[PDB]
């Protein structure tokens, strides 16, 4: 069938446009916290089997499946330590602005999905982390969360199912790596957020060393509606191991930026001349687009054309879903500056920890200021290509891929493009000795 | 008692051992910059990264438990390529300094270097460069040649008990050291010289004086203290140049006052 | 910014600093938010704490006293509060201006913007005027991509879908206390211009929305079938 | 800008060893000397065919 | 015949053979010293310092 | 002041100084400190300077990169192969 044109009755995010309260009146009048003691009164095997059954994926970036990786939390803990369930609010990814929606629109479904979730990995605490620059959200979510202490949903009789429940706001600064589940415990526990060396994992020992968890927000946000509206109501969205809605943040070059929400594995010609107004000057001014986040790499114009908008078509193009961020360039965009500016990006976001990420961000970084101006060396693409494949897969986390991943992408799709300003570069400068000092600081 | 294979030899270890604790026990050196013997694991440094069949990414070997029936490979050509890269990431920004390092003849980055690297550079731009801090008049600091390796901090914290370093800023432009100027005065503070691998920290008395290569090493025991340390005394000719630690593990294990 | 202390007369170990009444009930709050083993889990909160009650800075002493308060070592504090930007360890301007330059923001004019709040305030991209009204720093995405360009004032409040000239009216707005927040254009938050293209449905978006399903009949199909399949 | 095969990756080091027993040596010495038999057990078949098939 | 190149004062080139075959090789060398290399520097005073390191063995070698 | 006093050795690197620089000529056995005294403060428009101790490379010694961002603004810094000290300009 051709994925799209969802109805609005299948709409999750009601609230995305502001059209009315979005506090605990609004948020009953929209049917949230609505046959929740119904939902805690069956077991969390029941919820876990549920979500299990729906096909829900993680919405962070990574898309794995959200039903497994809760159960692969301890039934029990014979210390008698607590367990912890964290919400991954921070959002620092370039190109993502879809949980910033959700929080500032729809903060009682995250704290009823948070609820529902806790109860499922049987966990005593919910930990929600929002970066620093979400100061509106981090203020409305707190709201809500008082009204939900006030009107008895979570903390003691939380919806008078005899679970205890408590739900925390821990404001983190700017930091891009505190989005990484380590880091974002480290950071949490009093430190600077650096990540942590897996195995162990936080399944066995995470925040304060007892169990934990880290998701998205979207996955708990959306985890209550799936339970009322059951699994296969979720699962009829989406080609198979795709399943479910997705909310798309587009912006860039395109005559409608916007952030909507679609049924999944939907086209992506399809979706940006049909929400976004389609890209400025047409479809033949398109020059690439960025699927996912920052750390996906970039897509030329003639996958463009045909690919869908879901993890394995994206991951069979060489590229990925991600966050769900569709960046549109024109044919007046530089490719080069583009990327240049994501690895200025990535080089500051760097921890510093390990080696191979702390210093190949620089490098990078480096040699792309010098291709930029096409003062470089034709060797020197494949010296960077060569570069971005030792940092990755080299270091602690997942980071130096995300820094390694564009450079890569940008090289397959216009190393003649490179060439190209190296040789105009060259031919309007005549040089005969060559420096053995360095290159000039830029 | 599982039984793991190290370059297609069978060997029988302990199941609570880490990767470079059977290849040690094995007789298989690998180089190493971050851990040590007594201090907690940390996995900054990649150094001794290894390879292993049916895990596509390099593992660390220091901090990672060894798994029954796995196998170690630290003589193919991918474990080489490996060492290599992280050799020119970690002497991208290491400042040309072996003349006037004491650490010269004594390096464990230039031993490494030689012995696993790729032996030639291609990095061609400006390196950082880092103001040097006074810790008084036993350590001298030259902090270009830190690579953020952590050992003096978890040395400090967990051996000296005082907690005076750390690690501040993100990124390249990260700093070793305490963020305000503060002597690190304290007993066994010259030890954590001994710690450091590279010549960021060196030994203020044994300053330019001598080199490693025209010295004559005896063992012997203190007598400043009670306590009988396990000594090391350096000379030069009819003159003493330094004293080192020995290990004894009944006495002052590996440090001295 | 610089990884250590810079010698500052006045920012030395002399210059005072106390938690008010208020901030202390706030303090008491927030380790009542975490468990009382993991007080140092509070050092992110209270900082915010100091930058709201000196100017949006935080001082070196009053770093040292957030570390006895949580009986943790200095060195942590200096740590926390060094590897996190948000975090000014020096005095800065009335009007500090984050402007925020990654490539969905650049694409749509971040330069150009830039380029008019250099030329309105007399101040360059990553420097404090003169007269200390303003200070242009260029940050990374502020996770408004939607609404780009975008601009955030004290780390407090976003302005989004600048141009040249409304980035200057904006500027003499906040020079004037009567600015608008959000977009400074027709635009409603996140929905994009030239109105919206979902959502149409009024109907059912004004009035009680409710999903009933029976949980009880869901577990009793549940428990039979997993039996069924177990037998 | 290359500099990853700057250094010999096969090098001419390998080195062949050949080992032979004594050539004026029998078959009943050579199954004693390698303890598959014993001197008391010789011009016997079955010892012989014992020692042989373990010594093969 | 070339005016300026260096081949017109004479016909014999002693790097002709091997920047012919070892050209990466040949670069590397011209380019890089223990001036402005961390690796060369460190080749210069490990090979002045200790010398080189060789394999145990036997050999035999006449001329 | 007093060499042995403590500011003196402490801004000294711990190390007993001599503002006439003339002890040298017999400990060190040339007239070099002096030489190198004798050079003014070279005052650098960034953060961060390379020093050769030459106009080329291989006249001199090798490529070396001194930090001017100090703690204190405008601290000068001290080549360790070249006795040259720079400062950033203002
Ligand atoms: C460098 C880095 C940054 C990340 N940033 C975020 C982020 O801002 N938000 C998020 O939800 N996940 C982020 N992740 C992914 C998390 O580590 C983790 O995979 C995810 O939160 C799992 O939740 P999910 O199952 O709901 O996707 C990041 C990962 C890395 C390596
Ligand atoms: S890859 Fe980069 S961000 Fe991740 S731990 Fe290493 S230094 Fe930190
Ligand atoms: S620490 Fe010193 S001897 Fe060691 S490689 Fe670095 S500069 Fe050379
Ligand atoms: S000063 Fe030396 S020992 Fe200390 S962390 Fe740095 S590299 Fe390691
Ligand atoms: S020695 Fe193993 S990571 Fe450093
Ligand atoms: S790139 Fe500017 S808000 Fe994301
Ligand atoms: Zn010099």
């Amino acid at each position: 069938r051709s994925y799209g044109n969802l109805k609005d009755q299948d709409r999750i995010f009601t609230n995305l446009y502001r059209d009315g309260d979005p506090f605990v009146k609004g948020a009953l009048k929209r049917g949230d916290w609505h046959q929740t003691k119904e939902i805690l009164s069956n077991g969390p095997e029941w919820i876990i089997d549920e979500i299990k059954k729906s096909g829900l994926r993680g919405r962070g970036g990574a898309g794995f499946l959200s039903g497994l990786k809760y159960s692969f939390m301890p039934k029990v803990n014979p210390d008698g330590r607590p367990s912890y369930l964290v919400i991954n609010s921070d959002e620092s990814e370039p190109g993502t602005c879809k949980d910033r929606e959700i929080l500032r629109n729809d903060p009682h479904k995250l704290v009823e999905g948070a609820l529902v979730v806790g109860f499922s990995m049987r966990a005593r605490a919910a930990y929600i982390y929002i970066r620093g620059e979400f100061w509106v959200e981090a203020n409305i979510l707190q709201q809500a969360i008082d009204e939900a202490y006030a009107k008895g949903f979570i903390g003691k009789n939380a919806c008078g199912s005899g679970y205890d429940f408590d739900v925390y706001i821990h404001r983190g600064a700017g930091a891009y790596i505190c989005g990484e589940e380590t880091g974002l415990i480290e950071s949490i526990e009093g430190k600077a957020g650096q990540p942590r060396v897996k195995p162990p994992f936080p399944a066995n020992a995470g925040l304060y060393g007892c169990p934990t968890t880290v998701t998205n927000v979207e996955t708990v946000a959306v985890c209550p509606t799936i339970m009322r509206r059951g699994a296969s109501w979720f699962a009829s969205f989406g080609r198979p191991n795709n399943a479910g809605t997705k909310l798309y943040c587009i912006s860039g070059h395109v005559n409608n930026p916007c952030t909507v929400e679609e049924e999944m594995s939907i086209p992506l010609r399809e979706l940006l001349e049909k929400h976004c107004g389609g890209v400025r000057g047409g479809w033949d001014n398109l020059l690439a687009v960025i699927p996912g986040g920052s750390s996906v790499p970039m897509m030329p114009k003639n996958v463009c054309d045909d690919v869908l908008m879901d993890f394995d078509a994206l991951k069979a193009v060489g590229s990925g879903l991600g966050t769900a961020a569709v960046i549109v360039m024109d044919k007046s965009t530089d490719p080069i500056d583009a990327i240049l500016r994501l690895s200025k990006f990535y080089k500051h976001e760097s921890c510093g920890q390990c080696t191979p990420c702390r210093e190949g961000t620089g490098w990078i970084v480096d040699v792309m200021e010098r291709l930029l101006v096409g003062n470089a060396d034709y060797a020197e693409i494949d010296m960077l290509q060569q570069v971005t494949q030792q940092i990755e897969m080299h270091t602690i986390c997942a980071l130096g891929d995300a820094a390694a991943w564009p450079v890569q992408g940008l090289i397959k799709n216009f190393r003649e493009e490179i060439e190209d300003r190296i040789d105009s570069y060259h031919a309007k400068h005549p040089q005969l000795k060559k420096s053995r000092k360095s290159n000039p600081q830029i | 008692q599982i039984e793991i294979f190290i370059d297609g030899k069978p060997a029988k270890v302990d199941d609570s051992y880490t990767i470079f604790q059977a290849c040690y026990e094995n007789g298989v050196i690998v180089p190493r910059f971050c851990y040590h013997e007594r201090l907690s694991v940390a996995g900054n440094c990649r150094m001794c990264l290894v390879e292993v069949e049916n895990v596509p990414k390099p593992v660390a070997a220091c901090a990672s438990q060894v798994v029954p029936g796995m196998k170690i490979k630290t003589k193919s050509e991918k474990t080489r390529i490996h060492r290599g890269n992280v050799m020119e990431f970690l002497l991208a920004n290491h400042p040309l300094d072996c003349p006037i390092c004491d650490q010269g003849g004594e390096c464990d980055l230039q031993d490494i270097s030689s012995v696993y690297g790729y032996g030639i550079s291609r990095y061609n731009e400006y390196k950082r460069a880092v103001e040097d801090k006074n810790y008084g008049p036993l350590v001298a600091t030259s902090m270009n040649r830190c690579i953020h390796c952590t050992r003096c901090v978890r040395f400090a914290t967990q051996i000296a008990g005082v907690e005076d370093l750390g690690k501040t800023g993100r990124g390249k432009a990260a700093e070793i050291g305490t963020y305000v100027e503060k002597t690190f005065n304290t007993e066994l503070s010259g030890n954590v010289v001994d710690v450091c691998p590279v010549g960021a920290l060196t030994n203020a008395p044994y300053a330019f004086t001598s080199r490693p290569w025209e010295l004559k090493s005896f063992y012997t025991s203190d007598v400043f203290d009670t306590l009988g340390s396990a000594i090391q005394v350096d000379t030069r000719g009819p003159e003493i140049m330094r004293v080192l630690p020995r290990i004894h593990e009944e006495i002052n294990e590996e440090w001295i006052s | 910014r610089l990884a250590a202390h810079r010698k500052n007369d006045d920012n030395s170990d002399s210059v005072p600093f106390e938690f008010t009444p208020e901030n202390y009930k706030e303090i008491e709050k927030i380790l009542a938010k975490y468990p009382l083993k993991q007080k140092r889990s509070a050092v992110m909160p209270l900082l915010y704490l100091v930058q709201e009650q000196n100017n949006n800075w935080v001082p070196l002493s009053a770093m040292k006293k957030i570390a006895k308060l949580l009986e943790m070592p200095e060195i942590d504090v200096y740590e926390v509060a060094t590897f996190y930007t948000m975090y000014n360890r020096e005095p800065v301007g009335k009007f500090h201006l984050q402007i925020c330059g990654t490539t969905p923001c650049q694409l749509c004019g971040s330069r150009e913007i830039t380029k008019a709040i250099e030329e309105y305030t007399q101040t360059k991209l990553g420097h404090t005027s003169a007269d200390g009204k303003w200070t242009l720093e260029e940050v990374e995405c502020l996770g408004a991509c939607s609404n780009a360009p975008m601009i955030q004032v004290n780390n407090k409040w976003v302005y989004e879908d600048l141009t040249t000239e409304n980035v200057v009216k904006l500027l003499k707005d906040l020079e004037s206390g009567t600015d608008k927040k959000g977009p400074q254009n027709h635009r409603n938050q996140v929905e994009g211009p030239l109105g919206r293209s979902t959502l149409k449905e009024k109907d059912f978006l004004s009035g009680e929305i409710r999903f009933s399903r029976d949980f009880a009949k869901a577990k009793q199909d549940w428990v039979a079938q997993k039996e069924q399949e177990r037998i | 800008h290359n500099i990853r095969y700057h250094h010999e990756i096969h090098t001419s080091d390998q080195t062949y060893h050949s080992s032979y027993d004594p050539v004026g040596e029998t078959t009943t010495e050579r199954l004693v000397r390698y303890g598959y038999l014993n001197k008391d057990q010789v011009n016997n078949a079955e010892a012989v065919a014992a020692a042989a098939k373990e010594f093969q | 015949l070339n005016k300026e190149n260096f081949n017109r004062q004479t016909t014999v080139l002693p790097h002709l053979v091997l920047s012919y075959l070892n050209k990466n090789d040949y670069n590397l060398k011209n380019t890089k010293n223990d001036y402005n290399s961390m690796e060369e520097l460190i080749t210069h005073f490990k090979y002045w310092s200790k010398g080189l390191k060789v394999e145990s063995g036997y050999t035999y070698q006449s001329v | 002041l007093n060499p042995y006093s403590y500011e003196a050795l402490k801004e000294n690197h711990w190390l007993v100084s001599d503002s006439s620089k003339k002890n040298s000529e017999w400990t060190h056995k040339s007239n070099a400190e002096q030489l190198i005294a004798k050079v003014p403060i070279i005052y650098v428009d960034s953060n961060i300077v390379r020093c050769i101790g030459g106009t080329e490379i291989n006249a001199g010694h090798p490529q070396v990169y001194i930090q001017l961002d100090t703690r204190k603004h405008g601290t000068p810094q001290t080549c360790k192969y070249c006795g040259l000290r720079y400062a950033k300009k203002m």
